[PDB]
């Protein structure tokens, strides 16, 4: 029983880490939308603060 | 006596004789075709030129038209005769009834009451809404603000507060609709009239159809009426339907007035424009104004300058959020961001205060776990963190309530929950005495007994 | 006579118009009577006909239009030489210590051209500072530059005080301290510490305090540089301490914004990388003498990447990064051994002995970083017999890098210790070879030299 429980533990850890790696990959693609939106926002704000200060 | 010399959008330039030039904030009058247009002067430029904003549609204005200098600011009817009637920004009647039989007219530009006159009042005010008066209770004579993006429920909440306070309250009441839908102003006008409370409410409307001058000045008119009722010795309710449109209408006009832009394109005078309004809406020794203000948050960004500079002017701030409304949990109040000046042990008592702080503590601990729950799933949690998560989700459900004004949306009938009856329920959920019920037993119910019942029926 | 007149005043920016025969040049100094007082202006731009735009080197209040302005036909020029040792001076070379006139023979203009690439000479003589971790992990040669990077409260200023004290006492070398944007509280503490430690007579100080207009805070680095250059021409080896490069760049940004130049990357002036080079290129060892420099540089919000620290990296020869975590565990000088670095740390210059000791220490600490997180989970008894040895030796090495400074005695009462480089290498090389495996860890804490660890172990 102990050895079977150990093999079962290894199998469950394998599948749980599979699930966690997919959950991390699916979160990179949310963080990148946030990052792109912030990149664009900073470019716009900076360039407007320059051009609108002139003259 | 004056001549128009420029017309840019909503701002008009007028040239007067050297010695006849109007004062700031005076009102001028033009005959725009078969119409009479009112201009309010903003600035005195050099040489008898004076720059104005048009309180009307700017189209059709030629250069060289003759404008007449009325020698006084914009003045609006005020007092008991303005009661139960709809009014323009210029104080003109806009319902189809006759003229307003007012005895007195006041200028809409005034100084705020002196520091010596203010008054302070801990008298708590009950609203039958669980979240608002657990987390962010407010007092008679205080200011409340409802912060939220677009479409999250900060008008439904204001109509429920109107229902729960302004029908069960004796004094007069005022409603200013600044830059919002005319459909909803009509719906409100008829909801009042078809229940005979209309004749104790005064209405002013500057809705979103109208050019910038109207949306810019229509808030000061509602304030002037409320201040007249305050000075008579009464106590008043003042509801402002979206105060964000009062500064956006300033941003629209600002660049044409020749002022350099500031942080995110906002006028450079944003904080002063906002303060010189928010400062005259306060209670005083002679009478009190209780207010509720809806405060739109652009792009859901709570750090935008316009919301950011408003938080300092309110006593109770109720922050609605989209990431909760999209769970179907209404009212979508965020309890980790709502707050009140009145939440002290010395004001609400140790038990109310302690329940509120425990609820914030649980929901915050639940926020901290969401990233590990998202990566590693819920089974890696300590055996007592699973319990924190279960009670946090139960508390998130129980914060929901069915409103009487939201029957049209969901069918289910409204509920009224008293304070004594909500702190008891939350103390129960926190102490663990309802751990055997399912989450859904708590969604959209009244007091805790209705949850204990709904569990029987699944 | 006074040929000019003021025509505008807008804050710190003053416009003066001269007859077109006698327009001042750029960087010339003007002078005006600001009431019962004297104010000097520095010309920045010749714009238009006879008109000149300037920065006031003082408070602008009280200036009228139409006052008479007189042009000193030379840049701002300051006293130099031995006369300045032990004195405090503002950007204009006037004493702010109330000890009276300076007594200088000679005055030099603070604007001058850097050495040509053929006048230089490259000599690899390492400085000896007396601080264990710096001498070992970040050696720097004469004529080179060192940067003390870190956040706030980590020790940049007291580390510079300690370096000054050692250089002045144990090597009798002159020094110059340029307080670019200096907090007067720390400037006074520095003055009283230098005079109490009895080193003031070999330092000359320049303070541009924070309460002064941007022009004062900007030009102070050049005054300190000019004094250090005068000492170099005499054939000496001097050492120039700049109290914060971050505030040099901020003063440059403000001065730029006042003159209305169109800003750049994150609000910084356009000329940022040119100002930094105008400064850092005059600090070099020429065949006649040598200027060494050590420079504190605040990193705002820990990011090492915004233009202010990012641009200075191009000029440094060694970098010592100070960490508030290390400082909070109480091991001052709070230098991180793993991230600090040097361009001189290679065998051909420091010899194989020093190089191998340094790399061995870094390797032991890097391994202890690995073992920390196994010790946390599995407990320590699951480590090998050898790994428990790496752990004990890494902990001893980590204690031994701390040292009691002479200038820190005011904070802790402990007397300071100066440690020669031979003792440093010998001590670390002994610890890494198991020579001292029998002493307790705390025997090495704040102990200075290795021979004082064996003394301290007897008392524990
Ligand atoms: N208590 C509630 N029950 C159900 N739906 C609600 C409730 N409160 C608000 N809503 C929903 O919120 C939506 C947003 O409406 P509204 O409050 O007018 O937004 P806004 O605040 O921008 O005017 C409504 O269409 C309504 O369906
Ligand atoms: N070697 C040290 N010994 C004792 N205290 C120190 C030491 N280094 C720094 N400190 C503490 O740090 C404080 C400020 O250090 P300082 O070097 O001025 O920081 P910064 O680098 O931000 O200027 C000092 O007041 C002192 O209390
Ligand atoms: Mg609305
Ligand atoms: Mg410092």
């Amino acid at each position: 029983g102990v050895v079977e429980n150990l093999a079962s533990e290894q199998a469950a850890r394998m599948v749980a880490m599979k699930a966690a790696t997919d959950n991390g990959g699916s979160l990179i693609k949310e963080l990148q939308l946030v990052y792109n939106k912030a990149r664009q926002a900073s470019i716009t704000q900076e360039l407007t603060e320059i051009v609108s200060g002139a003259a | 006596t004056g001549k128009i010399v420029q017309v840019i959008g909503a701002v008009v330039d007028v040239e007067f004789p050297q010695d006849a030039v109007p004062r700031v904030y005076d009102a001028l009058e033009v005959q725009n075709g078969n119409e009479r247009l009112v201009l309010e002067v903003q600035q005195q430029l050099g040489g008898g030129i004076v720059r104005t904003i048009a309180m009307g549609s700017s189209d059709g204005l030629r250069r060289g038209l003759d404008v007449k200098d009325l020698e006084h600011p914009i003045e609006v009817p005020v007092g008991k005769a303005t009661l139960g009637r709809i009014m323009n920004v210029l104080g003109e009647p806009v319902d189809m009834k006759g003229e307003i039989g007012e005895e007195e007219r006041w200028a809409i530009h005034r100084a705020a009451p002196s520091y010596e006159e203010l008054s302070n009042s801990q008298e708590l005010l009950e609203t039958g809404i669980k979240v608002i008066d657990l987390m962010a209770p407010f007092a008679k004579g205080g200011k409340v603000g409802l912060f939220g993006g677009a479409g999250v429920g900060k008008t439904v909440n204001m109509m429920e507060l109107i229902r729960n306070i302004a029908i069960e309250h004796s004094g007069y009441s005022v409603f200013a609709g600044v830059g919002e839908r005319t459909r909803e102003g009509n719906d409100f006008y008829h909801e009042m009239t078809d229940s005979n409370v209309i004749d104790k409410v005064s209405l002013v409307y500057g809705q979103m159809n109208e050019p910038p001058g109207n949306r810019l000045r229509v808030a000061l008119t509602g304030l002037t009426m409320a201040e007249k009722f305050r000075d008579e010795g009464r106590d008043v309710l003042l509801f402002v339907d979206n105060i964000y449109r009062y500064t956006l209408a300033g941003t629209e006009v600002s660049a044409l007035l020749g002022r350099m832009p500031s942080a995110v394109g906002y006028q450079p005078t944003l904080a002063e424009e906002m303060g010189v309004l928010q400062e005259r809406i306060t209670s005083t020794k002679t009478g009190s104004i209780t207010s509720v203000q809806a405060v739109y948050v652009p792009a859901d960004d709570l750090t935008d300058p316009s919301p950011a500079t408003t938080f300092a002017h309110l006593d109770a701030t109720v922050v609605l959020s989209r990431q909760i409304a999209s769970l179907g949990i209404y009212p979508a109040v965020d309890p980790l961001d709502s707050t009140s000046r009145q939440l002290d042990p010395l004001v609400v008592g140790q038990e109310h205060y302690d329940t509120a702080r425990g609820v914030q503590s649980i929901l915050q601990r639940y926020q901290e776990l969401k990233d590990i729950i998202a990566i590693l799933g819920m089974d890696e949690l300590s055996e007592e963190d699973k319990l924190v998560v279960a009670r946090a989700r139960k508390i998130q459900r129980f914060l929901s309530q069915p409103f009487f004004v939201a029957e049209v949306f969901t069918g289910s009938p409204g509920k009224y929950v008293s304070l004594k009856d909500t702190i008891r329920g939350f103390k129960g959920i926190m102490e663990g005495e309802y751990d055997h019920l399912p989450e859904q037993a708590f969604y959209m119910v009244g007091s805790i007994e209705e949850a204990v019942e709904k569990a029987k029926k699944l």
